[PDB]
RNA sequence: GCUAGUUGGUGGGGUAAUGGCCCACCAAGGCGACGACGGGUAGCCGGUCUGAGAGGAUGGCCGGCCACAGGGGCACUGAG
RNA sequence: GAGGAAGAAGCCCUUCGGGGUGUAAACUCCUGAACCCGGGACGAAACCCCCGACGAGGGGACUGACGGUACCGGGGUAAUAGCGCCGGCCAACUCCGUGCCAGCAGCCGCGGUAAUACGGAGGGCGCGAGCGUUACCCGGAUUCACUGGGCGUAAAGGGCGUGUAGGCGGCCUGGGGCGUCCCAUGUGAAAGACCACGGCUCAACCGUGGGGGAGCGUGGGAUACGCUCAGGCUAGACGG
RNA sequence: CCGAGGGUAGGGCCCGUGACUGGGGCGAAGUCGUAACAAGGUAGCUGUACCGGAAGGUGCGGCUGGAU
């Protein structure tokens, strides 16, 4: 544009959109399941995740990821979430955080326990 | 000191007080092109001896009323109908703008 | 704190003879001098060409290394450098060889940079007269480093000392044997030091 | 009343006092009218205390008035001596 | 003689019935470190020969760039179709701040210190062509009053 | 026609691009003074002022340098570069202390200032500044 | 598109003091695409984080100013 | 900490020859975090008291929460390590298990019976009393482009005129000096930022001193350019 | 007299929610046909209008970003 339609109109400065609305804002929400169940992925996998739909203390109620192998989440379970989306499960926006309120650890987990809510072995 | 300003004299239809188109430039603070604004003012006009269209000097003074806070400190220059008119053709341009 | 674990597999890893143990370093029985390879399983397997990035991290892991400093302190005194007059290279390598138990292992008080921390950790050295037990301090142009005069007796800064009565040291540096005392004189030069390290590499690597 | 005293700078168990003119309705270390000088009462540095005399008596002469020990540290630099 | 740098060896496909059928490009810049440098692009039905082929060109097209102290004279910009070079002097305690692809351009050239940045598409070979053709009209305080 | 400054650096950029040993511009007393510029930093040999069917013109002189050897005997410019800084629709104006040097040293910043036309050598000899005109190497 | 204490005047009240701050009357004015009016968000700054810079983001800790003291209204005492 | 085998056991890999973990361990000597006793602060000299005069000046005493802490001295034990990652980007590879399952995933993508990408193990890389994750800000993003972008076919010329406001505007001269430029001066608090020195054993932290700036007030000065006022001109434009 | 506010009445804006309903996105392992990409088997696209289970057809006018 010329200087005078800049002066005129100046440069939009564009806002970004959050990819974690249920947050509210928070690095974590608390919330209790719903549905425990699983869902198959889209193309071009295939498997049986396992997703819990989770009414947030924000308000909200979600979809959050299960990760791990196994786990011990049911109806009524408290549980707290984590921003992370499932690429390839539609919906899925967040992660359920292992080792937190009643989100049990993987169990016999060895590496890279810090992220599947597992204490140290002896 | 007390600040003086320059402008016509747009409106008179007061007593003793006429309102006064002060004009300024500057460049712009991010495009650095040089830009034009305008403000009235109410200035006292303690004998109406002031008359649409004169350029004069208004100075910061003590308050008069509510928006009166500039006395007219002499006259300027006389018979500026030339710029009273496109004070007033721009304010005639307004009724286009709505609906 | 610092690290303390198995020191040969480091020089191992660079390709160069570190002198990380003083007098091993010099034997036959040296690591580098009987497998001049990686450690690990893969060891001995044909090397690919490492990526640019490898290089600059490379470099910087054996300048590093040879202060057997943390990361967190390198790159601080690097930092420092970078905002400092003049040439970052020199003038980290400068602040590098300024410090107090690198100073004492160039002396001579010490074998190796971990025995000099030990040394100045434990309070056997003293700045002008002042005792100092950190590692971390900074020596400046005309200070002393002198032995603990309630260490002076002391086996292992005898027999030391012994081994110096007439080795050189630095041009910046002077020491005064059989009364256990040196001199810092000036600010090293990377000429004066000939440690194998290309140095820009490492302003390269902190540069991404 | 404009008062003379010290506002504590320095950091924790390290004391080190601006000998200040400030109002007395101010805080401490608040917004002071003017600076005279530095003291520290640990003595670390080898000129622990300063006053601008040429100003410190002004502010007597025009009003102020001293705390105990800032008129104390202002008489070990001779402000009062005739 | 002139030290080389492979840049760029990438693997190309043209198709026919029955499949494809590849081809290698090999970008290569020589260079003494001392104020001459070389760049040539060189495809070969097999890496190594498209190497040495590169080589080849590389030598046949080189620039003389006027190194003063390690640095250029003046700050130039230069657009090869979409992509754009800055090259900008700077200092002794600089390094070469640069790019993989200009890096060994200006490296090998002797230049010790310099600033850059690539602008518009950062395609290697558009972006390697600009950094010679930058250097190309690199000029002397000499040229500027020979000129005029 | 609203930038007469502007017509001229371009009617000589469109001249040099196709070696033309002169080309005439409209004249004016600002325009000399800034080709007066020009000829005394090399970037022209001259001007003079002519007259075209009675309308006062300046025909400015170009120059270029040797040719060359190879596939494109055509020679390397004198003006590599001229163009317009301040302009009609955003005037530009420097203070002595921010007067840029063009190109390192290499190129010549034309300046106006109440002391005249002048490069930014010249501006920063006399300490002043001015509203900056156009940029040459 | 907005405006009836609304904009200006005269008089008086009121204050430490100017003023529609308040009241009575007189006049018909005042403001707006250079964004009035309305909706939303926010205490502002020194600074802070980032950035080659320009800029972007931010105002917790310390310093300055403002505003508030369960939600509102009010005056009394008083140099305040 | 030094020394310490062509190199123990165990575990991992193997073409079964051997390779790795690895000087790593064991072992030897040296030092001595912790803790055990001795002493133990700086921050505190004023107000007051006496001589002087209820002043100048001089002399006298009381007082430490932190604290029996810091610290000094004497002795003195080898004395916590964990977290992430190893398909590409991106530094770090093998064996088994699994077999589009279980699972991984920031993007591209991994897994269908020889997976450096899932799970474990050995090994390796990176950091270390931390290491990763999630959220958010700026960066990379010249991806709102003033510096520093574009619109034939990639997203992008209004369907076309006419025209209001506004933005912008030819050659020469003079007046004014609004913009603009220069000089002087006031303001630009302290902290922070920066350079130097110094105080805590270093650092963090802190003290002392140093240099500015924009911006705005004021006085003075310049007049090329832009603006304004005045007078000319005909190359734009309009008319005959 | 003014006056916190309470009361009566009538307007304006915003949020949450609602039997039912409209289309949209995604999933994909289905049913119907095959509209577009080749002259895609009626060149295509297009504004509008009327019509058809559906993609779509046809009329009128326009475009070439149509093969021969
Ligand atoms: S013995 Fe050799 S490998 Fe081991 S630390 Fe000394 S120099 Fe390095
Ligand atoms: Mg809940
Ligand atoms: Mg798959
Ligand atoms: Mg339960
Ligand atoms: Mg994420
Ligand atoms: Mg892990
Ligand atoms: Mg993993
Ligand atoms: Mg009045
Ligand atoms: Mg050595
Ligand atoms: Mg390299
Ligand atoms: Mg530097
Ligand atoms: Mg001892
Ligand atoms: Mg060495
Ligand atoms: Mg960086
Ligand atoms: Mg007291
Ligand atoms: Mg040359
Ligand atoms: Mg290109
Ligand atoms: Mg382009
Ligand atoms: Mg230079
Ligand atoms: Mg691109
Ligand atoms: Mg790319
Ligand atoms: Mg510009
Ligand atoms: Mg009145
Ligand atoms: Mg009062
Ligand atoms: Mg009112
Ligand atoms: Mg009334
Ligand atoms: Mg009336
Ligand atoms: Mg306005
Ligand atoms: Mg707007
Ligand atoms: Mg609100
Ligand atoms: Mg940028
Ligand atoms: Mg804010
Ligand atoms: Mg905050
Ligand atoms: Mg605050
Ligand atoms: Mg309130
Ligand atoms: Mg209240
Ligand atoms: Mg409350
Ligand atoms: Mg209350
Ligand atoms: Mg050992
Ligand atoms: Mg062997
Ligand atoms: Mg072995
Ligand atoms: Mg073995
Ligand atoms: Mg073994
Ligand atoms: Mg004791
Ligand atoms: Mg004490
Ligand atoms: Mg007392
Ligand atoms: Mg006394
Ligand atoms: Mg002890
Ligand atoms: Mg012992
Ligand atoms: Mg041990
Ligand atoms: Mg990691
Ligand atoms: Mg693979
Ligand atoms: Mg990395
Ligand atoms: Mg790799
Ligand atoms: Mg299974
Ligand atoms: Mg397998
Ligand atoms: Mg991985
Ligand atoms: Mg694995
Ligand atoms: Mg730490
Ligand atoms: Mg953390
Ligand atoms: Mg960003
Ligand atoms: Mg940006
Ligand atoms: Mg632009
Ligand atoms: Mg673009
Ligand atoms: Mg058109
Ligand atoms: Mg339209
Ligand atoms: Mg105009
Ligand atoms: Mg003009
Ligand atoms: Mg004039
Ligand atoms: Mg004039
Ligand atoms: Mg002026
Ligand atoms: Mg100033
Ligand atoms: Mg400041
Ligand atoms: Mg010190
Ligand atoms: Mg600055
Ligand atoms: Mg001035
Ligand atoms: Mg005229
Ligand atoms: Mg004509
Ligand atoms: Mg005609
Ligand atoms: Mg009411
Ligand atoms: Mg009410
Ligand atoms: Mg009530
Ligand atoms: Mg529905
Ligand atoms: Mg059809
Ligand atoms: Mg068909
Ligand atoms: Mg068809
Ligand atoms: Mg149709
Ligand atoms: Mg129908
Ligand atoms: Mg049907
Ligand atoms: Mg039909
Ligand atoms: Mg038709
Ligand atoms: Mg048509």
């Amino acid at each position: 544009p010329t200087i005078n339609q800049l002066v005129r109109k100046g440069r939009e400065k564009v806002r970004k959109k959050s990819k974690v609305p249920a947050l509210k804002g928070a690095p974590f929400r608390r919330g209790v399941c719903t549905v425990v169940r699983t869902v198959t992925p889209k193309k071009p996998n295939s498997a049986l995740r396992k997703v819990a739909k989770v009414r947030l203390t924000s308000g909200y109620e979600v979809t959050a990821y299960i990760p791990g192998e196994g786990h011990n989440l049911q109806e009524h379970s408290v549980v707290l979430i984590r921003g992370g989306r499932v690429k390839d499960l539609p919906g899925v926006r967040y992660h359920i955080v292992r080792g937190v309120y009643d989100a049990a650890g993987v169990k016999d987990r060895k590496k890279s326990r810090s992220k599947y809510g597992t204490k140290k072995p002896k | 000191p007390k600040k003086v300003l320059t402008g016509v004299v747009v409106s008179d239809k007061m007593q003793k007080t006429v309102t006064v188109l002060v004009e300024r430039q500057f460049p712009h603070p991010l495009y650095g092109k040089v830009i034009k604004r305008s403000k009235k003012y109410l200035a006292h006009d303690p004998e109406e001896k002031y008359k649409l269209g004169d350029v004069v000097e208004i100075i910061e003074s003590r308050p008069i009323s509510k928006r009166k806070r500039f006395r007219v400190l002499r006259l300027v220059e006389s018979g500026r109908m030339d710029l009273v008119e496109k004070y007033l053709i721009r304010r005639q341009n307004y009724e286009s703008l709505s609906k | 704190g610092r690290y303390i674990g198995p020191v040969c597999r480091l020089c191992r890893r660079e390709g160069v003879k570190l002198y990380l143990k003083g007098e091993r370093c010099y034997s036959p029985k040296c690591a580098m001098e009987r497998r001049p390879y990686p450690p690990g399983q893969h060891g001995q397997k044909r090397a690919r060409r490492p990526s640019d990035y490898a290089v600059r991290l490379r470099e910087k892991q054996k300048l590093r290394r040879i202060y057997g400093i943390s990361e967190r302190q390198f790159r601080n005194l690097f930092e420092e450098a970078s905002k400092k007059k003049g040439v970052t290279g020199s003038v980290f390598l400068g602040l590098l060889e300024s410090r107090l138990d690198n100073v004492v292992y160039r002396l001579g008080f010490a074998v190796s940079r971990r025995q000099a921390r030990q040394l100045v950790r434990h309070g056997h050295i003293t700045v002008n007269g002042r005792r100092v037990d950190l590692p971390s301090y900074r020596v400046r142009p005309g200070d002393e480093i002198a032995v603990a005069e309630k260490s002076r007796n002391l086996e292992l800064i005898r027999q030391n000392l012994e081994a110096m009565k007439g080795r050189k040291v630095g041009p910046w540096l002077s020491l005064d044997v059989e009364g256990m005392k040196g001199k810092f004189l000036r600010l090293p030069d990377r000429e004066d030091l000939a440690l194998p390290v290309n140095e820009q590499l490492v302003i390269e690597f902190y540069s991404r | 009343m404009v008062k003379i005293r010290l506002a504590r700078f320095g950091s924790k168990h390290n004391p080190h006092y601006r000998i200040v003119v400030t109002d007395a309705r101010r805080k401490r270390d608040g917004k002071y009218i003017e600076k005279i000088g530095y003291y520290d009462p640990r003595k670390t540095t080898p000129d622990w205390l300063k006053v601008d005399v040429e100003r410190a008596r002004y502010w007597l002469s025009v009003g102020a008035q001293p705390t105990d020990t800032a008129r104390r540290l202002l008489r070990q630099a001779g402000v009062f001596r005739q | 003689d002139f030290e080389e740098k492979m840049i760029l060896i990438r693997r190309t496909a043209r198709m026919q019935a029955g499949g494809r059928r590849f081809r290698f490009g090999a970008l290569v810049v020589v260079g003494d470190r001392q104020g001459r440098v070389g760049l040539g692009f060189g495809k070969a039905p097999e890496v190594p020969l498209a190497v040495q082929k590169a080589g080849y060109y590389a030598r046949r097209n080189m620039v003389e760039v006027p190194l003063q102290n390690g640095t250029i004279p003046h700050e130039i910009e230069v657009e090869f179709g979409a992509s754009k070079i800055v090259l900008k002097p700077a200092a002794p305690g600089t390094g070469v701040i640069a790019g993989a692809v200009p890096r060994a351009i200006l490296e090998l050239a002797g230049v010790t210190d310099i600033l850059t940045k690539e602008l518009g598409s950062r395609n290697p070979i558009n972006i390697a062509y600009a950094t010679m053709e930058a250097l190309r009209q690199l000029r002397t305080k000499a040229d500027v009053e020979r000129l005029r | 026609l609203t930038d007469p400054i502007a017509d001229m650096l371009t009617r000589i950029r469109n001249a040099t691009r196709v070696y033309k040993e002169s080309t005439d511009v409209p004249a004016s007393r600002f325009k000399e003074e800034i080709l007066r510029i020009l000829a005394r930093e090399g970037f022209i040999k001259g001007y003079e002022r002519v007259d075209v069917d009675g309308k006062p013109y300046l025909r400015v002189y170009l120059k270029y340098g040797p040719r060359r050897q190879g596939p494109d005997p055509r020679p390397e410019q004198v003006i590599h570069h001229i163009r317009r800084i301040s302009k009609p629709g955003r005037r530009v104006y420097v203070g002595v202390k921010e007067i840029p040097r063009v190109r390192r040293g290499l190129g010549i910043a034309i300046l106006s200032t109440s002391k005249g036309v002048l490069t930014d050598r010249e501006a920063r000899k006399l300490g002043v500044g001015g509203e900056l005109i156009c940029e040459v190497w």
